[PDB]
């Protein structure tokens, strides 16, 4: 029953994020 | 330099609308009257630009620490977390008007 | 910096050559040529290692951060404190 | 024979006392030992650092009475290159080269020495960013900055000082938009105090530059660009602008209090230079000007007191003249004038402690420095009474 | 110097940790994994070098043959030599292999993996191992005949 490490943090590169958030400022 | 769109952020605030206020600043005292609108416009701006100014510094720091760090792999794991809270606070605050 | 450096060493006074020596002697650069510079360099390390047993000889404590030698031909220069031994080649005048 | 450790060790940066023993050893080995009324002194032009450049601030060090620093605006021969360009320049041995170069991010408005400690440079920039320098160690980079926040400056700041003695130091700021800021010379990186100088109905004060009653620490002194001089107390009882004066019709430019300090008491008294050949003295007491300085017109920059003689100080107009004004000998012509040659936009003026000699900015960054008549440079009792009594006259 | 490294890494990586950054563990693992790949190479060369100096510093084992109630016996035998030889070798092993490793049981106390991550596979450890059976053969080959001397005395005159 050693536990392992879950999930590590995530990059979720810049240009995702920036994607998404010009889709959220634009149907605002 | 990269054949895709890159989607460079920025700050919805001119750098020179302060030089206008300061021209206010300045031919207010002249004697000069200017229109009451541009009064408005000239003091709302002056009085909102050291946010504007500590905004656009801010991002711009950001940019360049983020492009240091994705210039060397092998840390943006570890920095992964940091990165993570301040897109949540970019996302926070880019939905206010 | 190194080219800043050399750069500003050299147009003081439009030296005819100086090359940065950060070893004991035996230096690789060159502003000339090889030969003039390295054999050169490494009897100025030679006799400036001789000339801080000298200045030790009064007091060990003592040591020389500061060497120029200005003749009737040749002005040289070095100033070591570890390992940084200056050369300069320059007119007496 | 050695191919990559040499290398390495020009590529491991450890040079720092080697180049700064360097660099100070070097330019004394410039000297040529071998064995076989105004005058130009020394003429300063680096063309490295000063190529099409103006000069933005001058300050003579204290501590060291030979050293110097500089500014410089952002270049428009090239954005690319470093913007902010600081200079430190010695009066060891003869050179061209500079002892000291900075760079700074944003362009450089004002430069001082720190009287706390007598190697830190302080500087405030275009962005209304205080920059600190280390002159001991061999770095570009800004040791240390403010914080660009509302509460501390944003405007670009003009004006930076050091009050009081060595262990009671204070460093005061002002920005263009009025903020008044406090630091310590330990940490820049919080204001120690900071308040919006404001005069009446909540409206500021575009201050422009300050200065303060010497031997004296708090009760500020400043100009605005508005064409206004005002007092203000800097703690005391009440914070903030204390008294108006009648001032000049035109923007305020340089201003600075009387610092000669002999057997009268004549620290009251103000020059301020305005942008119309206008260098108006008054007293604090005093809410109109008491004399004018009227030869020609447009803009004389800056007028400074010499530290050593009580009635005499230095005037540069942008035309391309600096003038040594006395009040003893003569109230309408000046006592001394020079032009620097091409006729340049001269722009600011900075006697070096213990006067004796006077240094000169240049919109071309051609700094020039030099001395002054015997004759007139020395003071003496008489000096000092007929001042008084000039005084008197009006 | 190795055990110097590798103090001065985990050291690192301590104040590392003390300062609370993010996603500490999966950073050691993969530093973890390059350094044990790092010590398989080295380990590789090293025992590549101790082979072609048996066909790094060897110790010499020695041992005699004498004579005891009129027979001939060895003191210590050839399988002795071999047990000498393999206890050297396993030595100059573990001179790598008994480093520890790093982190945030006895194989996780200290690192025993390299024999796998051998970038050459067992091959340069066989080679070793058979550099063995090359000298201790020619030696009891060499032994054989000189000690069929004694059988002079199992024959009486």
């Amino acid at each position: 029953r050693k536990l392992v490490h879950d999930k590590e943090l995530a990059a979720e590169d810049e240009q995702v994020f920036l994607m998404k958030q010009q889709s959220l400022l634009a149907k605002q | 330099g990269r054949t895709g769109n890159v989607l460079k952020l920025k700050v919805n605030f001119l750098p020179e609308i302060i030089t206008l206020s300061k021209e206010v600043r300045n031919l207010k005292w002249l004697g000069f009257r200017v229109p009451l609108a541009i009064v408005n416009k000239a003091h709302q701006a002056n009085q909102l630009y050291p946010f504007a100014i500590s905004l656009i510094e801010s991002v711009r720091t950001y940019e360049r620490t983020c492009e240091k760090v994705e210039e060397r792999n092998t840390i943006s794991l570890l920095v992964a977390g940091l990165k993570k809270e301040v897109q949540a606070l970019i996302a926070e605050g880019i939905a206010l008007v | 910096e190194v080219e800043e450096t050399l750069k500003r060493l050299q147009s003081q006074k439009g030296v005819q050559g100086i090359i940065v020596v950060n070893t004991e002697g035996i230096p690789i650069k060159s502003t000339m040529d090889n030969p003039t510079t390295t054999q050169y360099a490494s009897l100025m390390h030679s006799f400036i290692l001789k000339a801080r047993s000298t200045v030790r000889d009064i007091d060990p404590q003592n040591d020389l951060t500061f060497l120029r030698i200005r003749s009737k031909k040749n002005e040289i220069m070095v100033a070591p404190d570890k390992d940084y031994f200056l050369i300069v080649i320059q007119n007496p005048t | 024979l050695t191919e990559e450790e040499k290398q390495q060790i020009l590529h491991s940066e450890e040079f720092l006392s080697f180049f700064d023993h360097s660099t100070r050893i070097v330019e004394r080995a410039l000297s040529e030992q071998i064995n076989i009324k105004l005058s130009l002194n020394r003429q300063f032009f680096d063309e490295r650092w000063s190529k099409h450049r103006v000069v933005s601030c001058l300050d003579w060090s204290s501590q060291y009475p030979e050293l110097l620093v500089a500014s410089y605006n952002n270049n428009e021969d090239a954005p690319h290159e470093p913007d902010g360009v600081a200079l430190v320049w010695n009066m060891k041995y003869k050179k061209t080269t500079p002892e000291y170069v900075f760079h700074c991010q944003s362009a450089v408005m004002s430069a001082t020495f720190a009287k706390f400690h007598p190697n830190l440079v302080v500087g405030g920039t275009y962005s209304g960013q205080i920059v600190l320098w280390d002159n001991r160690s061999n770095k570009r980079t800004p040791v240390q900055r403010t914080p660009l926040s509302a509460a501390a400056h944003t405007h670009p700041v003009y004006c930076v000082n050091v009050v009081g003695t060595q262990n009671a130091h204070n460093l005061i700021s002002i920005s263009t938009d009025g903020k008044i800021c406090s630091w310590s010379l330990d940490m820049l990186s919080h204001p120690q105090d900071s308040m919006e100088l404001v005069h009446k109905q909540s409206k500021a004060v575009a201050v422009t530059s300050m200065s303060f009653p010497v031997g004296d620490v708090n009760n500020f002194v400043v100009g605005s660009e508005e064409g206004s001089v005002y007092t203000a107390c800097r703690h005391g009882s009440k914070a903030g602008i204390s008294e108006m004066f009648e001032g000049h019709q035109g923007p305020i430019t340089g201003i600075h209090c009387h610092a000669a300090v002999g057997a009268v008491d004549f620290s009251h008294l103000f020059v301020t230079s305005s942008f119309d050949w206008t260098v108006k003295l008054w007293t604090t007491k005093n809410n109109k000007p008491l004399y004018s300085f009227e030869d020609n017109a447009d803009y004389v920059y800056d007028v400074m007191w010499s530290p050593t003689h009580p009635a005499l100080f230095a005037c540069v107009d942008g035309m391309g003249r600096l003038d040594l004004w006395n009040l003893n000998n003569d109230t309408e012509v000046p006592t001394a004038s020079i032009s620097v040659e091409g006729n340049p936009a001269l722009n600011r003026v900075r006697w070096t402690h213990s006067g004796r000699e006077i240094a000169v900015g240049d919109s071309e960054g051609q700094i020039v420095i030099y001395d002054v008549g015997e004759q007139i440079a020395v003071p003496r009792n008489d000096e000092w009474a007929r001042f008084g009594r000039t005084l008197a006259e009006i | 110097t190795f055990s110097e490294i590798l103090n001065r890494v985990q050291k690192a990586v301590d104040d590392l940790n003390l300062h609370s950054y993010s996603n500490l563990p999966i950073w050691v693992n993969k530093l973890d994994m390059e350094i044990e790949r790092i010590l398989g190479v080295r380990l590789q060369a090293g025992l590549r070098a101790w082979t072609q100096v048996l066909l790094p510093k060897i110790k010499n084992v020695v041992h005699e043959l004498r004579i005891t109630n009129q027979v001939i016996y060895l003191n210590p035998p050839i399988e002795e030599c071999r047990y000498k030889l393999y206890q050297e070798m396993f030595a100059w092993k573990m001179v790598v292999l008994s480093l520890p490793r790093i982190q945030s049981t006895e194989e996780e106390k200290f690192y025993r993996n390299a024999l796998t991550r051998m970038p050459d596979g067992p091959v340069a450890l066989e080679e070793s191992y058979s550099a063995v059976m090359g000298i201790v053969s020619e030696v009891e080959q060499y032994v054989k005949v000189w000690l069929q001397y004694q059988c002079l005395w199992d024959m009486q005159a």
